[PDB]
């Protein structure tokens, strides 16, 4: 009956609350790998810097 | 106040066994006619185990 959940009068952040931040870094990692694929092909056609 | 003590979230409380205080809170807690949340929540904490 008591709705008084005692423990959460403030608290530290939790990895699972911060997950949405790491998603941006992960998307950056994925997109930089993908972009790197395009130069990794095209430099084979340039044969030069 | 006893309202705070029965609604606080930090400290366990109790009394001496078989005391007229323990029995008074029992009379306010186990009685079918008395139904105050304050006294009944005092009792449950006093009634545990």
């Amino acid at each position: 009956y008591s709705s008084v959940d005692t423990k959460q009068k403030g608290g530290a952040l939790d990895i699972k609350s911060f997950a949405g931040v790491f998603c941006i870094l992960a998307a950056g990692i994925v997109l930089s790998c993908f972009i790197a694929m395009l130069e990794t092909w095209w430099n084979k056609r340039k044969g030069s810097r | 106040s006893l309202q705070d003590l029965s609604k606080q979230t930090e400290i366990p409380y109790g009394t001496v066994l078989d005391s007229a205080v323990y029995e008074h809170v029992r009379m306010k807690g186990l009685n079918p006619f008395e139904r105050d949340s304050m006294y009944s929540q005092m009792w449950r904490m006093i009634n545990r185990s």
